[PDB]
RNA sequence: UCCGCAUGAUUUAUAUGUAUAAAAAUAGAGGUAGGCUACUCUCCUGUAUCGUAGAAGAUGGGCGAUGGUUGAUGAAACGGAAGUGUUUUAUUGACUUGUCCAUGAAAUUCCAAUCUUGUGCGGAAUCGAAUCCAUUGCAUACGACUUUA
RNA sequence: GCGAAACCACAGCCUGGGGAACGGGCCAGGCAAAAUCAGCGGGGCUUGUGGCA
RNA sequence: CUGCCGAAGUUUCCCUCAGGAUAGCAGAAACUCAGAUCAGUUUUAUGAGUAUGUAAAAUGAGAGUUUCUAGUGGGCCAUUUUUGGUAAGCAGAACUGGCGAUGCGGGAUGAACCGAACGUGAGGUUAAGGUGCCGGAAUGUACGCUC
């Protein structure tokens, strides 16, 4: 609704296409994109159901010079970039530009993981998928057909979720101080008359 | 949406039948052409009166007399099939006779993936004894004490801040 | 059809904490931890009751909730009463030598039909395996939970099978006895 | 110094088309902001204004600028028609307009 | 036929062999050298006793081709630490010692005698 | 795909399909 | 641009329109209605300041005496000093003693009328009520 | 859980033209319907689906099905306005309300105060 | 190479406030004090929170608080996943609406700071490699490759 | 150092589809980084089960 | 070079042959009646066993001619009938339209499918088909089915 320079979003519980599709819509609208967290991206259907989806995706492979063959990428911020490649018109000019435009990670690198993370409502599984249907995770669904990072982001993230939570103690400590002196200033009901 | 009409009709005056006997039903169409247009098709298909041979002397659209009631209505249809001659009989609970067609129509194109042009409305009728009610998902509905949680609650402004609390 | 119910009373198994799915019963005898975030249900503790809930469940997410009311039923025997499973080994000619490591979570398998192979199994979690006198050459696996002790008492079955011989004649193995309880 | 930007930021998506036809006499601009078109009959009749820099400088001054109007909302989701006195290049889908708040009505 | 674990058959971009793996650490082990760095001189042949029980010629004399490689002791000469990240092992730093000496500064040039000998 | 076969029938069968269909139904009508 | 002005009188196509100029500094100016959002902010007396010596030729420029005429010169001349009369500082000053009495009257009005109007991020004009 | 679709609890509609009115649910037609009242006189009795609602904290003793005067004397009787409006659920929506019709002049009036407000920044050392 | 004035300016998918870092579940999470905690309270998206008042931000005065606030600093600590920084600071010089006053804007008389090269400035210090020619043979159709010089 | 000719609409990656002939141009994809040297000449049928009463 | 008018594939028979004829069409020149003078149409009446014809009300149009003279005399597609028929298609006629001379929107693309018959532009509105992204347009509203 209102544009910033870069969007950072945090990719768990977003379903790949859904999310995709918004962010194919955005980059074309001209905007930096960053997709943060891609290994727990999520997919419909039961796992086998998507690890077949894959190891069909592993067949094709030109029959002639395989290395002229289609490049199977694992990892999951690959397989979520070609989700978006695959809605955008990369075969031109503008096309090429709006993938220029998108970062897809796995983990929140130390460049992005001191900026405010939001999500979108329109992919989120929460808000989309029937309680008691089946899905698959794109990080568990890379680490079974050749992604070979998972333990080691895992355990970054692991890191980065402590640091990041003793921050937020910190700001919670200088937060409710404030608020204290906040409520503690009696123009502020001299102003409550304005909603504030 | 669907109106109720009552619509009556008789064949042309003449010697034969100098006073032809009004004929009477009450059914179910968005608009006036349809329920004239559904009348003489019934007539026809029922009591072989011809189009040509009759007219329209009343037709009138009916209010739902209390549109604030909760009711129970149940609706005889004979529903053409692959063979073309099925029955069925349906129960429904909401407020007015027309939203009971409605959905039940919406009830047939899901279930049994028909049409406007398929289903002959027999009979739509308000059942009021606790008893005489059948089908089970609404004689549940009926006890006194119900309650459940919000169903499926399901909630421009892309890239929401915050998750959704999605919840209570 | 928009409510299904199941009720379960509580005996005194001290703490029945049902935080995130996640059921930390504890009772005299120990305590275990279960998840059931695998199905999608409610969970009440009013007191001296236990309200397993259903809204508007289809009959495939419907049949959940007795299954989720048999496992917590099962580990709230464990927690009070235990688990014995009695397993009674058959030799024909070779006797079958059993040897016991940690406290019995570890059972060792020699001279089976006269194999040389060192059949070693690790019990389940919770599952301790003894050798008892008052009948010969049969095995008492002890625990809290029902599904380690049974599916070790499966694993060790399972392990001792024979081989490109008859079942008819070759009826040589280890086999469950009993399935009780320790009281 | 934010007491400044007496606009509106929006941004240009394409040229009014059809899946196989393209006519660049009119643009049009996604009002940031707007979601809806009942939203969008205040801006209609703004004056929209696309902002540039050039190699040559003229007037020492080295933004260039073409001007336009909104003319017609343009769907559902709060879009909106606008005619630049020069259609606007193809080069600037996704490039950011400006929305004064003049002709005001308000 | 030919095996296809080998293709595509193109000469070595390197003279030296490149160790492409080495064996998994254990912290339980301390510490060690994992590997060596030496010069075929050439192959002999030797007479050898059999203790390999089973064998047709358990106790018994054979004759064995042996390959001689000659291994003056290497001189460690710096430390690299990489560090484990989700796109792979990342060399972040690097230590030398103060005495390089002329044989491992040459090379750092393709012309030694030409050069100025300024490396480090 | 996914499949053993592609679901996309070629011109050829969104060709004879109509006509097979349409011999079938004066076939009834014989 | 941005300023906010209080309207004197009601012309035939414009607004003659000022910011009290001892408060910001708008003399008194010809502004089209179509370049001007009439805020909802308390009104301001007019009936104590005459508005009938304001016209049209009493605001237009003088004559130009060809199509072209430039250079730092013509910019060293008129200037707010020489081309300016004294009567109008006159009939600034005069407008400027009629309304301080009412802008001093109604609190922040002198301190509303001296700040400037500008968006901020997440400020939508469709909805905000000027 | 905390909302439960009960014969009595009052709702706040979210679609509709009788956004933001408080209103209380007098029936239940079905699993997608119920039948809701409010005392306040320009809201009228009438049948809106759960999409159109969200379910309050309070629940009000109220027999099945009662006409609008017994409603409303009940809903007076009980107070559930300001008891509404005690919870600061409401109060954030009241505030929200007021905060829309601030016009330019007391968007600068609150301009100055909470500036005053902030500068206070007196923390002990 | 910078000091350094420049000097002409070159400048921006710059940019118009380049404003905002928990974590997890959604048949749930969080916060309060007291002794594993009984109990109280919060949620129902950001229309929020922070900053925002001035010759594009002038020149003075009074009152009030030890503050805010910036440019430049002399230092400590921490941040390796791509450390694009965070913080502690003491400092200086500002600025100094928290509050109230005085000067000045105008005939622009209805709309049309950062970015670096640049080119040089008169003052500082700075003193590498590769190939051909030749050689080697571990390599080689010729390039290339391994050596020597 | 000397020095041709045949041939030449324009060109030259691949999968599927384009009623046919499906192609090198079309469509949907896979993709796609100058200049070259030497070899090799590559270019919706159908099934596991007979006929008469 | 631009503009204007603009068919035909099957007829009328004739033939030794290919063809012509002959129409039809397109025309080119001369001359009636402001008409019941016509119609790829309906209606009423009327006989005979909804259709049939004749006659007349509706409806639209200015309606006739005699004369000479270019080009065409194929086929394909689908509908309706339709006898022989068999695993199964298949064959046979008659009719209808469309296509040849036809671009445009849509169906990913296409000789026939769905809309639409074209001077140069502006604006507005739609048909068919669509509104996640590629792609202009609701990640719309409501009720169900499906793992």
């Amino acid at each position: 609704s209102e544009f910033q320079k870069v969007v950072v979003i945090d990719a768990k519980g977003h379903l790949l296409g859904r999310l995709a599709s918004v962010v194919a819509k955005q980059l074309l609208g001209g905007q930096k994109v960053v997709v943060v967290r891609c290994e727990e991206l999520n997919i419909s259907g039961h796992f086998f159901r998507n690890k077949l989806k894959y190891l069909a995706y592993l067949r094709k492979a030109c029959r002639y010079n395989p290395s002229r063959g289609a490049f199977h990428f694992r990892a999951p911020s690959r397989i979520f970039q070609k989700a978006v490649r695959g809605m955008l018109p990369h075969k031109t000019a503008r096309g090429q530009a709006a993938l220029e435009h998108l970062q897809a990670v796995e983990g929140i690198p130390p460049p992005f993981d001191k900026q405010k993370r939001v999500v979108v409502p329109a992919a989120l599984r929460v808000l989309r998928l029937k309680p008691g249907r089946k899905y698959c995770t794109v990080g568990r669904l890379s680490s079974e057909v050749g992604w070979k990072y998972n333990d080691i982001v895992a355990k970054l993230e692991e890191r980065r979720k402590v640091k990041s939570a003793a921050f937020y103690q910190a700001k919670l400590a200088k937060q409710k101080k404030i608020a204290s002196a906040k409520e503690a200033s009696p123009v502020n009901q001299k102003l409550s008359q304005f909603g504030y | 949406a669907l109106k109720e009409y009552q619509v009556v009709g008789r064949k042309v005056p003449t010697e034969h039948e100098p006073v032809p006997k009004l004929f009477r039903m009450r059914l179910f169409a968005p608009n006036e052409s349809v329920a004239k247009s559904r009348y003489w098709y019934f007539l026809k298909m029922i009591n072989k009166v011809k189009k040509a041979t009759g007219e329209i002397v009343a037709i009138n659209e009916i209010s739902e007399p209390k549109p604030l009631k909760a009711k129970v209505f149940g609706i005889w249809i004979r529903y053409d099939s692959r063979s073309g001659t099925h029955n069925m009989y349906k129960e429904f609970r909401d407020t007015t006779r027309v939203g009971a067609v409605e959905a039940m129509y919406a009830d047939m194109a899901a279930r049994h993936r028909a049409r406007f042009r398929s289903i002959r409305i027999l009979k739509v009728v308000e059942v009021e004894k606790k008893e005489d009610v059948r089908r089970n998902y609404v004689k549940q509905l009926l006890n006194p004490h119900l309650k459940f949680p919000l169903p499926h609650r399901r909630t421009k402004k892309v890239f929401a801040p915050h998750r959704p609390s999605t919840f209570y | 059809d928009i409510y299904k119910d199941e009720t379960l009373t509580i005996p005194k198994g001290v703490t029945v904490d049902i935080k995130a799915r996640n059921v930390t019963v504890t009772g005299p005898r120990g305590t275990l931890k279960q998840n059931l975030r695998h199905v999608d249900i409610e969970m009440k503790k009013q007191g001296n009751t236990i309200k397993f809930i259903v809204w508007h469940g289809s009959r495939k997410h419907n049949a959940c909730i007795r299954s989720v009311y048999s496992i917590i039923n099962n580990m709230i025997i464990g927690v009070t009463q235990g688990f014995r499973y009695k397993m009674r080994l058959v030799y024909a000619h070779f006797p079958i030598n059993i040897n016991l490591t940690e406290n019995g979570t570890v059972v060792e398998i020699r001279n089976f039909l006269g194999e040389r192979i060192t059949r070693v199994i690790k019990c389940l979690p919770g599952v301790t395996v003894s050798i008892s006198s008052a009948v010969k050459d049969e095995i008492i696996l002890e625990g809290n939970s029902l599904e380690n002790v049974s599916q070790s008492a499966a694993n060790i079955k399972q392990i001792c099978n024979v081989r490109n011989k008859d079942i008819r004649k070759f009826l040589d193995g280890i086999y469950v006895s009993e399935r009780g309880n320790i009281e | 110094a934010q007491g400044h930007r007496l606009y509106v930021k929006a941004k240009h998506l394409s040229f009014q088309r059809s899946k196989h036809v393209i006519h660049p006499g009119t643009s049009i601009v996604k009002i940031e902001g707007c979601d809806s078109k009942e939203e969008a009959q205040f801006y209609l009749g703004k004056r929209v204004c696309y902002v540039y820099k050039s190699s040559k400088a003229v007037r020492g001054s080295k933004i260039r600028v073409i001007w336009g109007t909104i003319a017609r909302p343009h769907g559902n989701s709060g879009a909106v028609r606008a005619r630049f006195v020069h259609n606007l290049p193809a080069k600037t889908f996704g490039s950011s307009l400006r929305v004064m708040l003049y002709p005001s009505n308000i | 036929h030919g095996s296809l674990g080998f293709l595509p058959r193109k000469r070595a971009s390197r003279q030296r062999g490149k160790v492409k793996a080495f064996p998994k650490d254990d912290a339980s082990k301390p510490v060690h050298l994992t590997a060596f760095l030496g010069y075929k001189a050439g192959m002999t042949h030797i007479v050898r006793d059999l203790d390999r029980p089973g064998s047709k010629m358990h106790k018994r004399e054979i004759l064995e081709a042996v390959t001689v490689i000659e291994t003056p002791p290497m001189v460690v000469v710096g430390v690299v630490g990489y560090v484990e990240t989700p796109r792979g092992l990342r060399s972040l730093t690097t230590v030398w010692a103060e005495h390089l000496s002329e044989e491992v500064k040459r090379r750092f040039y393709k012309n030694w005698f030409k050069s100025k000998k300024k490396a480090f | 795909s996914l499949k053993k076969k592609s679901k996309r029938r070629t011109t050829r069968l969104r060709s004879r399909i109509e006509k097979k269909a349409a011999e079938s139904k004066r076939k009834q009508k014989r | 641009r941005g300023k906010r002005v209080v309207v004197l009188s009601q012309l035939e196509d414009t607004l003659v329109v000022t910011g009290p100029y001892k408060v910001n500094g708008v003399p008194i100016r010809r502004v089209n209605h179509r370049y001007v959002i009439a805020t909802s902010a308390p009104k301001i007396d007019v009936s104590g300041v005459s508005v009938e010596k304001f016209t049209k030729a009493y605001f237009a420029k003088q004559k130009r005496s060809g199509p072209v005429k430039k250079d730092e010169a013509f910019f060293a001349e008129n200037a707010p000093k020489n081309a300016l009369p004294a009567e109008r500082i006159a009939d600034q000053k005069a407008v400027d003693a009629k309304l301080l009495p009412a802008i001093k009257a109604i609190p922040n009005m002198k301190e509303y009328l001296a700040a400037s109007f500008a968006l901020s991020n997440g400020d939508r004009p469709h909805l905000m009520k000027f | 859980f905390k909302r439960y679709v009960e014969v009595g609890r009052v709702v706040l509609v979210t679609k509709g033209e009788y956004t933001g009115k408080l209103a209380v649910i007098v029936d239940i037609v079905d699993h997608k319907r119920a039948l809701i009242d409010s005392p306040c006189s320009e809201f009228p009795r009438q049948v809106i689906r759960y999409g159109s609602v969200v379910l309050t904290h309070i629940v009000m003793k109220l027999p099945r099905g009662a006409r609008s005067g017994i409603v409303a004397k009940k809903w007076k009787a009980q107070d559930v306005c300001n008891k509404w409006a005690s919870s600061a659920w409401a109060k954030k929506l009241e505030a929200k309300k007021v905060r829309s019709q601030l016009n330019d002049f007391d968007r600068f009036a609150v301009m100055r105060l909470k500036k005053q407000r902030r500068e206070q920044v007196n923390v002990a050392v």
